[PDB]
C-alpha cells in the first residue's frame, strides 16, 4: 500500500562558507501524499521555507523539494526532518557537505 | 467556428450536388450531419473523426477533410427536401455538446413526366355556395405568382405523389370572398402555359 | 424516432409569463441537453446535465433556469417572457457512442397578449366534375382560414385512417391579412385520388385540422368560446354524379 | 533533442465523505506550466512558466472548464472504484493519471500514453497502439468495458496525434530559450576515505539540463551497476539538476576505476578519473 | 492543453 519517503540534502551550489546559497530538502518515492518537510539549522527548525507544488513520478510515488536561502559556515549544521505515515517517528538526515 | 453553404439550395430532381461544411475547433471529436424535417427534431445521418473518412447511405454520402466536411448528394429526389444540419464537438470542451451550423435548406424540384396544365373550379362540400380554383398539373417549369389584390388567396405551388402509379402532381389553389371571382382569371398574375386547359 | 419525449409540443403564452418545458432523454441516456432555435438562426447551445447534475452552460439567459431530476428527467423553465422567446426549443440525449438524439421540440410562441388567438374553420371542396373528365382523376382540396398564430397540422383520413399518399399541404400558411403583423393565417391541401375511388358514395374523406392555441394556465376575457388547443374538420363523402 | 508534454491528475477523496481533491499539473519536459486545484472557493488553472503566460483569457478558460469537469466527474469515479473493491466511505483513495505526447528529434510523435492509478498501483493503461486498454484486474476491466462503449481510446488518439503534439510545438517555440536549450554537466570525482584499505570514489554532475543523464563506474573497462550507489538526479531549484554515483574501492592503492558520463549537451561522452 | 473529457468518461 505505503511507500517511504527518499530524502536528498544538499545545497544548490558547492557550498563555499560565508556565500548565500540556497538549501535543498527532495523528498521523493513516497505514498501516499500527505507529508511534512522540514530544515533545521542547528537542531532548530527554519522557518521561512518554501516549496514546490506537489507532482508523481512514472512509477506513481509522490515528489517535491523544500528549500530556502542560507549561508554555509564550518560551524552551523543543517539537517532535513520528515514526517511521513510510513515513518513511527520523524526521519532526520543531515546535510552533508563534503558529500 | 461552424458555418454551412449554402444556406439555401434549390436543385432540379436527377441534379446532384455537393453541400458545404466549414468548421474551427481547437480539435476535432467529431463532425455530424443531422436532417430536419419542416417542424421535427434533427435526425441523425451520419458522424465522422478523421481526415479522409467516408460514410454513405442511399443517395447521401458524407466526406470530411481537416477543414471542412461535404455531404454529396447523388441525382436527388423530392424527399431529399429539408434542411441539413452540420455540428461539431471539440476535445478541447469536455462533455458531448454539438455546435450547429446554420443548416442548408434543400429543396429538390421535381420532374413532371406528362403535364397536362388545367384550371379547374372546386365547389364546396357544405354550400355555403363558396369556391376555390385548382391549378394543377402543370409542368416543372411555371411557377405561380401572388396577387396584389388582398382579396384573393394564391399559394405556393406543391407537389402531391400518388406513389401507387408513380405519378407526381403539380398544384397551386386560388379564392376569394369576391362573387365576381373566376378561375379563368384567377392566376392572371402568372406566366401561365399556352397550353393549358380552362374547361367551360 | 428518436426515443427523446418532450412536451408539451407546442406553447402559446403572453409577454411577462413564465412556461415549463418537459424533456426524457432516451432510455438509457443519462444526459440532457438544451437547444434554442431561433427564427432566422442556427441552434444553439443553452445548458447541459448529467445524472442529476449541472454539467455545463451554455449562452442560457439569467431568466432561464433547468434542472434534471433523479428521474433524468429535465424542465426549462423560461421566465419573463418576451417576444424574442418565440422559438423552437430542443433537447437532447448523449449516447455512450458520444452522438446526441435529439427530441421532437417545443414551439414555444410569446404574444403581447392573446386576445388575436383564433382557431381555424375547415372546409373541404369537392373534386371538380371536368378535372373528373379530363384525368381521371379527382382532386378535394381543404381550406383552413382565419386561424391565429400558425400552430396547424393538417391531415387527411380516408375511410377513418390518415394518408400521406396523393396529399400535399403548403409548406406555409398565408397572411389573410399581409400587411397586418398579427395576421390571421390560411391553409390549404390537396387529396388526390381516381375517379372512381371518388365515384364511390361509401367512400368517406376528412379534412383534419389540429391546432394548438390556448392552455388553461391562461386567462380569456372575451365572449367568444376561448380558443383553446383543438381539432377542427370538414369531412365529405364520395359522389355518383 | 526529444521532447514531451504531460498531464498528471490526481483525484483524492477525503476520509469521511467530504469534497474530494482533484488537482492537474501540466509539463513540458520536467518543466511545470500550468496547475489547477480544484479545493478553492473560486478554483483557475494557473500558470507556473514564464512562456505559458502570453497565452490569453479564452486558453485559460478552456483548461479551467475541463478542470471543473473534472472535479465533477473523478468524484463519481472515486465512488465508482470503492464500489469495485467493496471499500467503505470512510478511508482516503486517490485515483491518479498521466498522460500526453512524446516526440522525437523531427518534431513529430513518437508515442503517446494514458495510464491509470488507483491507490497508488497501475490500473489501466492505454496500449501502444493507441486503441486497446491493458487492464489490471477484472475491476479494471469494468472500467475497460466502459471506455470501450465510449470510444475513450479513439478521441484519446485524436487528442495525442492532434491537439496534443501541435500545442506541445507550440510550448517549444514559445519557451525555445530554457526549452530548447541543453546544458552540460559540470563534472568531478571526490575521494571519501572510509579506512579500511577501502574508499569510496564518487563521480559528480552539477548544472545539467535536461534531467536525463547516465552515470556509470568502470573497473578497467567494464561496467559495474551492481555495487554501485547511484542516487537519484535531484532539482537543484534553479532549473538545473544533480545527481552522483558512488563504488566502494579497495583503495591501496587501486586507482582502476573512471566515471563516465552521457548527456545531450556534452559533444561525447565524458571519462573521469580521481585526480589527487 | 489538456484533453477534453466527453460524457461516459468516468472510471
Amino acid at each position: 500500500i505505503q511507500r517511504t519517503p527518499k530524502i536528498q540534502v544538499y545545497s544548490r551550489h558547492p557550498a563555499e562558507n560565508g556565500k548565500s546559497n540556497f538549501l535543498n530538502c527532495y523528498v521523493s518515492g513516497f505514498h501516499p501524499s500527505d507529508i511534512e518537510v522540514d530544515l533545521l539549522k542547528n537542531g532548530e527548525r527554519i522557518e521561512k521555507v518554501e516549496h514546490s507544488d506537489l507532482s508523481f513520478s512514472k512509477d506513481w510515488s509522490f515528489y517535491l523539494l523544500y528549500y530556502t536561502e542560507f549561508t554555509p559556515t564550518e560551524k552551523d549544521e543543517y539537517a532535513c526532518r520528515v514526517n511521513h505515515v510510513t515513518l513511527s517517528q520523524p526521519k532526520i538526515v543531515k546535510w552533508d557537505r563534503d558529500m | 467556428q461552424v458555418t454551412q453553404s449554402p444556406e439555401a439550395l434549390r436543385l432540379q430532381e436527377g441534379e446532384s450536388s455537393s453541400l458545404n461544411c466549414s468548421y474551427t475547433v481547437s480539435g476535432l471529436r467529431g463532425l455530424f450531419w443531422y436532417r430536419q424535417d419542416p417542424g421535427k427534431g434533427p435526425e441523425f445521418l451520419f458522424t465522422l473523426y478523421s481526415a479522409g473518412e467516408e460514410k454513405e447511405k442511399e443517395r447521401l454520402k458524407a466526406t470530411l477533410t481537416k477543414k471542412e466536411s461535404f455531404l454529396h448528394i447523388t441525382a436527388p429526389k423530392p424527399e431529399d427536401s429539408a434542411t441539413y444540419l452540420c455540428a461539431v464537438q471539440d476535445l478541447g470542451t469536455s462533455g458531448s455538446r454539438l455546435t450547429f451550423g446554420e443548416g442548408t435548406q434543400l429543396t429538390v424540384n421535381p420532374n413532371i413526366q406528362n403535364p397536362d396544365p388545367a384550371v379547374y373550379q372546386l365547389r364546396d362540400s357544405k354550400s355555403s355556395d363558396k369556391s376555390v380554383c385548382l391549378f394543377t398539373d402543370f409542368d416543372s417549369q411555371t411557377n405561380v405568382s401572388q396577387s396584389k389584390d388582398s382579396d384573393v388567396y394564391i399559394t405556393d405551388k406543391c407537389v402531391l405523389d400518388m406513389r401507387s402509379m408513380d405519378f407526381k402532381s403539380n398544384s397551386a389553389v386560388a379564392w376569394s370572398n369576391k362573387s365576381d371571382f373566376a378561375c379563368a382569371n384567377a392566376f392572371n398574375n402568372s406566366i401561365i402555359p399556352e397550353d393549358t386547359f380552362f374547361p367551360s | 424516432d428518436s426515443g427523446v419525449t418532450q412536451t408539451p409540443k407546442h406553447l402559446i403564452t403572453a409577454t411577462g409569463q413564465r412556461v415549463t418545458l418537459r424533456c426524457s432523454p432516451r432510455s438509457g441516456d443519462l444526459s440532457v441537453y438544451w437547444y434554442q432555435q431561433s427564427l432566422d438562426q442556427g441552434l444553439q447551445f443553452l445548458i447541459q446535465y448529467y445524472n442529476g447534475e449541472e454539467r455545463a452552460k451554455g449562452n442560457i439567459l439569467e431568466r432561464f433556469s433547468a434542472q434534471q431530476f433523479p428521474d433524468l428527467h429535465s424542465e426549462l423553465n423560461l421566465s419573463s417572457l418576451e417576444l424574442g422567446d418565440s422559438a423552437l426549443y430542443f433537447c437532447a440525449s448523449s449516447a455512450r457512442s458520444g452522438e446526441l438524439f435529439f427530441g421532437e421540440g417545443s414551439r414555444l410562441t410569446v404574444l403581447e397578449d392573446l386576445k388575436n388567438v383564433f382557431p381555424p374553420e375547415v372546409a373541404v371542396f369537392e373534386p371538380s366534375e371536368a378535372e373528373i373528365s379530363h384525368t381521371q382523376k379527382a382532386t378535394l382540396v381543404c381550406l383552413a382560414t382565419g386561424f391565429y398564430p400558425d400552430h396547424v397540422e393538417l391531415s387527411w383520413w380516408v375511410n377513418g385512417k390518415e394518408v400521406h399518399s396523393g396529399v400535399c399541404t403548403d409548406p406555409q400558411p398565408l397572411k389573410e391579412q399581409p400587411a397586418l403583423n398579427d395576421s390571421r393565417y390560411a391553409l390549404s391541401s390537396r387529396l388526390r385520388v381516381s375517379a372512381t375511388f371518388w365515384q364511390n358514395p361509401r367512400n368517406h374523406f376528412r379534412c383534419q385540422v389540429q391546432f394548438y392555441g390556448l392552455s388553461e394556465n391562461d386567462e380569456w376575457t372575451q365572449d367568444r368560446a376561448k380558443p383553446v388547443t383543438q381539432i377542427v374538420s370538414a369531412e365529405a363523402w364520395g359522389r355518383a354524379d | 533533442g526529444s521532447h514531451s508534454m504531460r498531464y498528471f491528475y490526481t483525484a483524492m477523496s477525503r476520509p469521511g465523505r467530504g469534497e474530494p481533491r482533484f488537482i492537474a499539473v501540466g509539463y513540458v519536459d520536467d518543466t511545470q506550466f500550468v496547475r489547477f486545484d480544484s479545493d478553492a472557493a473560486s478554483p483557475r488553472t494557473e500558470p507556473r512558466a514564464p512562456w505559458i503566460e502570453q497565452e490569453g483569457p479564452e486558453y485559460w478558460d478552456r483548461n479551467t472548464q475541463i478542470f471543473k469537469t473534472n472535479t465533477q466527474t473523478y468524484r463519481e469515479s472515486l465512488r465508482n472504484l470503492r464500489g469495485y473493491y467493496n471499500q467503505s466511505e470512510a478511508g482516503s483513495h486517490i485515483i491518479q493519471r498521466m498522460y500526453g505526447c512524446d516526440l522525437g528529434p523531427d518534431g513529430r510523435l513518437l508515442r503517446g500514453h494514458d495510464q491509470s492509478a488507483y491507490d497508488g498501483k497501475d490500473y489501466i493503461a492505454l496500449n501502444e497502439d493507441l486503441s486497446s486498454w491493458t487492464a489490471a484486474d477484472t475491476a479494471a476491466q469494468i472500467t475497460q468495458r466502459k471506455w470501450e462503449a465510449a470510444r475513450v481510446a479513439e478521441q484519446l488518439r485524436a487528442y495525442l496525434e492532434g491537439l496534443c503534439v501541435e500545442w506541445l510545438r507550440r510550448y517549444l517555440e514559445n519557451g525555445k530559450e530554457t526549452l530548447q536549450r541543453a546544458d552540460p554537466p559540470k563534472t568531478h570525482v571526490t575521494h571519501h576515505p572510509v579506512s579500511d584499505h577501502e574508499a569510496t570514489l564518487r563521480c559528480w554532475a552539477l548544472g545539467f539540463y535536461p534531467a536525463e543523464i547516465t552515470l556509470t563506474w568502470q573497473r578497467d573497462g567494464e561496467d559495474q551497476t551492481q555495487d554501485t550507489e547511484l542516487v537519484e538526479t535531484r532539482p537543484a531549484g534553479d532549473r538545473t539538476f544533480q545527481k552522483w554515483a558512488a563504488v566502494v574501492v579497495p583503495s591501496g592503492e587501486e586507482q582502476r576505476y573512471t566515471c563516465h558520463v552521457q548527456h545531450e549537451g556534452l559533444p561525447k561522452p565524458l571519462t573521469l578519473r580521481w585526480e589527487p | 492543453h489538456p484533453v477534453g473529457e466527453a460524457d461516459y468518461f468516468e472510471y
